[PDB]
């Protein structure tokens, strides 16, 4: 069912050049994996598991225990807004007031088309310019909850 | 750096070999934590391992490993390229250097800014932040982060 | 070490944490997180202590009893407030989430969480809000998975993965919501999942088995016993209710087993709950089957024996020393025969030759944990005798051990060894046929035919002294790996050599009998190790006697017209077809056996012998060590009619009415003092077990706990009048809750562990010196013979190397954990487990007859065709075609022996 490309096997291999031991480059070949197509799905465990020389529980023990790497099938655009406690002072909540509004899900899911997926990250390194949200690689500061449903449509 | 020879093979010619990777993290906050950092390092989960033994006698691979912060790091040049007595004789406190200190959170200005150990909390607050915003009264502040 | 517990001075090992040595003393501190064999990481946080800097100081800080060294002048309190109330809060946490299931867990009286919780004196919950939940994993036949039981203690995943070296066992997601499981549903791989039932302090992995007639462990009437299902013999506590076999459990043995099993021991006993068991003595008159007692079966039988010309006996490498030795009894010296083929004799009495008279020091079975080099050869050691694996896993992480020690971490800082030591191990080099589960660990795997596998030992014991004989005709490259294994072997204090009968070949043991003499030669701490198949094939090759070929023979031929078969069912050690021919001839069969076996279709006559669960008796283990099993239940109790007798029992009887035409109901120890004085070699049987005049201050030791239920109702539904309670008049113990289980009390044999406050396996750490260590008073058994003062001389037949015939087909032996040996695979719950039947073929072989993988072959062995499909073996040699040994159908015998007409059906 799942069999890695050629470009995934290639990074995957550079990557254990980068360290004494090869299971060094596990995260790495999850977010590999992950970067090209969107999560890991359950034979790219057993594919990294067998690329690496490492047992696939510690494959599937390392991509449950991080939150960025995904285990379920997310939406095209990944949206991240952050929780913690400065966006929380500065407002976060109208944010994820708004993001939930214009999209009709809750945080943890993806819209019927599939184009993007809500979730609540930690605190993002940006408090002096909160509220703070993370589309795909993008870091939006400054949030107010009118330019929400200008932020999203510029993410096809 | 690399291109230039301050990185690789031979480093301006002293023989010291270097090799500077950049590994980017999949997100959890206890990878901050110099032992579960070691071990996120070495591609396991990252719990946090019991010490002693510290990291200087056996750290990532079981080999003497150092970690250290940014801005340790980034204090360490200047050290070295202005001397010792610069370095103590930049501020009149037990705790010697700058520090990157700022104020956040409904603040006028928030933000960052490089000053000598021992500046009061309240002239960083007025002074650098330009104090409370407008219509708001200061209650409570944390010093460094949300563990504090 | 000094120490000083609440106020309370005691002297300790230095080397030691705080937790081990504390409950060394006698002191209860809870933990969850730490075991004695898998060192200590720190995570429950539950044995927490207070640590004060000295005698005058008040304040005091809490610290982790199992992560703190027991060093000189240490100063702590247990029986702290604070201390206490953290400890207790500990236990809350735990249970804030944990399910409200006691009563349908089947942990439950044996739970090590409940043990702790009542430890604490937590009682009342103040927490109000929800429970997370799990939902569960099907882990294969054996282990049943209930995730919402689970404390988080990280136990299994450290047994599993650090100690058993399994990889399909992990810990998956974070915070709170960790999991511990495989990565999807299946069976669990590993050879020693089974353990995991015993390392889980809570009910997440539990006993499948055993659940399936669950019953509590004050329910339970344990005995000592060891397992009868190979060679190693770890010491078991067998548990029955209402007449049946419920479960295993281990036996602490500090010497051989001490807190693990293998799969196949813990999970094959079901045989003996089989329904198709002959109950009592059945004699086949024409078509008719009479239902004998005993009196009149001995009568009948000793008339036929008395009018018989000649009486012949057929002993078993299954049956006790004690069995074996009353058949011979029964039959004379001259008249007994083993019932194992004569290869296979010439290979165990070879091993043992090696064994008793080599002069190398043949180690326990936890003494090979220690060891720094090993070499194995011949021998699938994780298929035929596992433990032993498990135990060289344990001395190849030794490496890692040293170099951890060289830095001044404490030994049981297990986390920073294996961090200092991170794929450093000590050298081992496996060969076999094919590829071995040990080869993840093995430093070198040498995939050859038997012939090049004794050739290679051969070349190395030469290499190492040169003394030895030389190997002509060895490749460079595997002179090179030749040279890899002599520097590896030369350079350890310590190297081990094991070998063993399973694979056929004589030329494997004497090659590993080279290298070990070769390596003693040189000065070094050399031990070597022999497997043998079965529970009891050392003690019956000390006996001696006959190979079944001239029993066969002398059937054939008319000399014997009778024969008494004692536990064998003669298809696993000859052709079926000769057994049955042979046997249809004479005149007079009786058989002797507990399982429905299918010489019992021409038998005359048949005793239903006990099996090991209703038996007393003595086996001897693959490194000599003579040790008393105990009957676990009466047969009789609940199933009046049941003539179930022990073997030697009824030998005994038999050979009183032959004699005198009087019947004997003997005494365990009388045959005992037969044995020791008719066989010298023998003699160190009498001091495996002390005698049934054995007593605690005057009272006998107790096969049940002192809350064991159901006195008056658990046979009411046969008559409402309780019965007598059944005498043992054979050993030591008491049928009954009337005797003795105190951990203190001066014996060897512990049917079972029990403390009050420790109902779990942990109780164990109660009936020991120090906790991991020996048994209080020395664990039981007894090695038969010292190591001689003098070794053998090298054996100077060198084989040539393999050569693939045309037309014929070597059988290459494949052992299967689950399947191989005969009473585990008659178990109905091994069948699952039990491979499907797969005749192993190269990939050159297989292109060669046109056959693809899957595609059914047949082959005709001894005039007899049977089929088998294909399975593809990459690491098999050409010329060789592989076999599942001790399958149905294919007899241990054919391992060795060459195929004819291999073509697809
Ligand atoms: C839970 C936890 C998270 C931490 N996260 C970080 C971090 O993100 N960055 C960091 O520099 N130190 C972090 N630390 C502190 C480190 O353990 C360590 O003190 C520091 O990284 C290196 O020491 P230094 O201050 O001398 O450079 C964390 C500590 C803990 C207990
Ligand atoms: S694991 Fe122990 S505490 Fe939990 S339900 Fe089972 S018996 Fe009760
Ligand atoms: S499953 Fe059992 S052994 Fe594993 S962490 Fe949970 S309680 Fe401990
Ligand atoms: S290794 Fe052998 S003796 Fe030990 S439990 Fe397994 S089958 Fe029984
Ligand atoms: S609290 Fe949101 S960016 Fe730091
Ligand atoms: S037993 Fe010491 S923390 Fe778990
Ligand atoms: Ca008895």
């Amino acid at each position: 069912a799942f069999e890695l490309s050629a470009a995934e096997r290639e990074a995957i291999e550079h990557e254990m050049h980068h360290y004494e031991d090869p299971r060094a480059a596990s995260i790495e070949a999850l977010k590999i994996v992950q970067k090209q197509r969107g999560w890991v799905p359950d034979g790219a465990i057993h594919a990294i598991a067998d690329v690496l020389g490492i047992p696939a529980s510690d494959v599937e023990g390392v991509a449950t225990f991080y939150s960025q790497i995904f285990r379920q099938p997310v939406g095209r655009h990944v949206i991240r807004y952050c929780d913690s406690v400065v966006c929380h002072i500065n407002g976060y909540q109208g944010i994820q007031a708004a993001l939930e509004k214009k999209l009709n899900i809750k945080p943890g899911q993806t819209t019927f088309d599939g184009r993007f997926t809500l979730l609540p990250t930690c605190c993002l390194g940006n408090c002096d310019k909160g509220p703070n949200m993370m589309i795909d690689e993008d870091t939006h500061a400054h949030l107010t909850p009118e330019a929400i449903p200008e932020l999203l449509e510029r993410y096809k | 750096a690399t291109e230039a020879g301050l990185l690789g093979k031979n480093i301006m010619g002293t023989g010291f070999d270097f090799e500077l990777f950049v590994h980017t993290g999949a997100g959890r906050y206890i990878c901050g934590e110099e032992t579960a950092l070691i071990n996120s390092l070495e591609g396991r989960r990252a719990n946090p391992r019991s010490k002693p033994p510290f990291p200087a006698t056996s750290g990532a691979w079981g080999k003497p490993t150092c970690v250290n912060n940014v801005e340790t790091l980034c204090n360490v040049p200047a050290i070295l390229a202005n001397g010792v007595e610069w370095y103590q004789n930049i501020s009149k406190s037990k705790d010697a250097g700058t520090k990157l200190m700022g104020f956040s959170g409904r603040v006028k200005n928030p933000g960052l800014w490089e000053l000598p150990f021992g500046t009061t909390a309240r002239e960083i607050l007025e002074d650098y932040a330009g104090g409370m915003r407008d219509g708001l009264k200061f209650k409570a502040w944390q010093p460094g982060g949300a563990g504090t | 070490a000094t120490i000083h517990v609440d106020g309370k001075e005691y002297e300790v090992n230095g080397a030691d944490n705080l937790l081990e040595a504390c409950l060394s003393l006698g002191l209860d501190i809870p933990y969850f997180c730490w075991h004695p064999a898998l060192g200590s990481v720190g995570a429950c946080r539950q044995c927490a202590v207070k640590q004060y800097q000295n005698a005058e100081d008040t304040r005091g800080r809490l610290v982790m009893s199992c992560m703190t060294p027991a060093s000189d002048g240490t100063f702590i309190s247990i029986d702290d407030e604070e201390a206490k109330q953290f400890r207790e809060s500990v236990v809350e946490w735990l249970m804030t989430n944990h399910p409200h299931d006691c009563p349908v867990c089947e942990e439950g009286g044996n739970c090590h969480l409940q043990d702790m919780t009542v430890m604490t004196g937590h009682s009342f919950r103040r927490y109000r809000f929800t429970k997370r939940t799990h939902r569960n994993q099907d882990l294969g036949p054996f282990i049943s998975h209930e995730m919402n039981r689970c404390i988080a203690c990280y136990r299994c995943v450290r047994y599993y993965k650090d100690y058993a070296d399994g990889t399909d066992l992990g810990v998956y997601g974070a915070h709170d919501n960790v999991y511990f499981g495989r990565p999807e549903d299946g069976t669990l791989e590993s050879e020693f999942s089974g353990n995991l039932v015993e390392i889980c302090p809570t009910g997440v992995f539990t006993d499948k088995t055993h659940s399936e007639r669950y019953n509590r462990k004050w329910d339970m009437q344990f005995a000592p016993s060891i397992c009868q299902q190979c060679s190693i013999g770890c010491n078991i506590s067998p548990g029955e209710r209402y007449g049946e076999l419920r479960r295993i459990e281990n036996r602490y043995n500090g010497t051989v087993n001490h807190y693990f099993l293998c799969d196949r021991g813990r999970f094959g006993y079901g045989y003996v709950n089989l329904k198709d068991r002959p109950r009592q003595p059945v004699q086949r008159r024409g078509d008719d089957f009479i239902t004998l007692n005993a009196e009149q079966a001995m009568q009948g039988a000793a008339d036929i024996l008395r009018q018989s010309k000649k009486v012949i006996g057929i002993g078993s490498p299954r049956a006790s020393v004690e069995s074996n030795f009353a058949l011979r009894e029964l039959v004379g010296e001259e008249n007994f025969y083993t019932g194992i083929a004569h290869g296979e004799q010439e290979r165990l009495q070879l091993a043992l030759k090696v064994l008793r008279e080599g002069g190398i020091y043949t180690p326990a079975l936890r003494e090979i944990e220690s060891y720094d080099a090993v070499l194995v050869l011949g021998e699938d050691v994780t298929q035929t005798g596992a433990r032993v694996a498990l135990a060289v896993r344990q001395a190849v992480k030794g490496k890692a051990r040293e170099m951890a020690a060289a830095q001044k971490v404490a030994d049981w800082q297990i986390a920073a060894i294996l961090n200092i030591g991170q794929r450093a191990k000590h050298p081992l080099f496996v060969t076999n046929v094919d590829d071995t589960r040990l080869d993840d660990i093995a430093a070198w795997t040498y995939r050859a035919p038997v012939e090049d596998q004794a050739r290679l030992g051969f070349a190395i014991a030469h290499a190492l002294d040169n003394s030895a004989p030389a190997v002509d005709g060895i490749e460079p490259e595997l002179q090179s790996k030749i040279d890899v294994i002599v520097q590896a072997l030369a350079g350890a204090k310590k190297p081990l050599i094991i070998s063993g009968t399973n694979a056929g070949s004589l030329e494997v043991i004497q090659a590993a009998a080279n290298v070990a003499k070769a390596l003693k030669g040189r000065g070094a701490d050399v031990g070597i190790t022999m497997i043998a198949r079965s529970v009891n094939s050392m003690g019956l090759g000390i006996m001696g006697g006959g190979s079944l070929e001239e029993a066969l023979t002398e059937l054939e031929t008319g000399r014997a017209d009778a024969v008494v078969v004692l536990e064998n069912d003669l298809h696993r050690h000859a052709s079926a077809i000769r057994v049955n021919a042979a046997l249809a001839k004479a005149p007079l069969v009786m058989v002797v056996d507990h399982q429905r076996t299918a010489i019992m279709e021409n038998a005359h006559l048949v005793l239903s012998a006990a099996s090991f669960a209703e038996s007393d008796g003595t086996v001897i283990n693959n490194e000599g060590r003579a040790q008393r099993f105990f009957q676990v239940y009466d047969p009789a109790y609940y199933d009046s009619k049941t003539v179930m007798l022990e073997s030697w029992r009824w030998l005994h009887s038999l050979h009183s009415t032959l004699l005198s035409r009087e019947v004997d109901w003997t005494q365990l120890d009388h045959v005992i003092d037969a044995v020791v004085a008719k066989i010298p070699e023998l003699a160190g049987i009498k001091d495996a077990a002390p005698d049934a005049t054995f007593r605690i201050r005057g009272q006998k030791l107790a096969r049940e706990p002192h809350r064991y239920s159901g006195r008056t109702a658990m046979r009411a539904n046969i008559s409402v009048h309780e019965p007598r309670q059944p005498q043992d008049i054979d050993t030591m113990f008491t049928f009954s809750m009337e005797g003795n289980n105190q951990p203190t009390a001066h014996r060897s044999q512990v049917p079972f562990a029990w403390a009050p406050g420790w109902n779990s396996p942990q109780a164990w750490n109660k009936f020991q010196d120090e906790v991991g260590g020996k048994l209080r008073f020395g664990d039981p058994g007894v090695r038969l013979f010292e190591t001689s003062e003098n070794g053998l001389d090298y054996f100077t037949s060198v084989p040539a190397r393999f050569q693939p015939q045309d037309g014929k087909w070597r059988i290459a032996p494949y052992y299967h954990l689950f399947g191989s040996d005969e009473l585990s695979q008659r178990a109905p719950v091994f069948q699952s487990r039990m491979p499907q039947p797969y005749i192993k073929l190269n990939p050159a072989d297989a292109a060669k007859l046109g056959v693809n993988a899957g595609t059914r072959v047949s082959f005709s062995y001894d005039g007899n065709t049977v089929t088998l499909p294909v399975e593809i073996a990459e690491g098999l040699t050409a010329g060789q075609v592989g076999l599942p040994m001790g399958m149905s159908g294919i007899a241990p015998v054919l391992a060795g022996a060459h195929l004819e007409d291999l073509k697809e059906a």
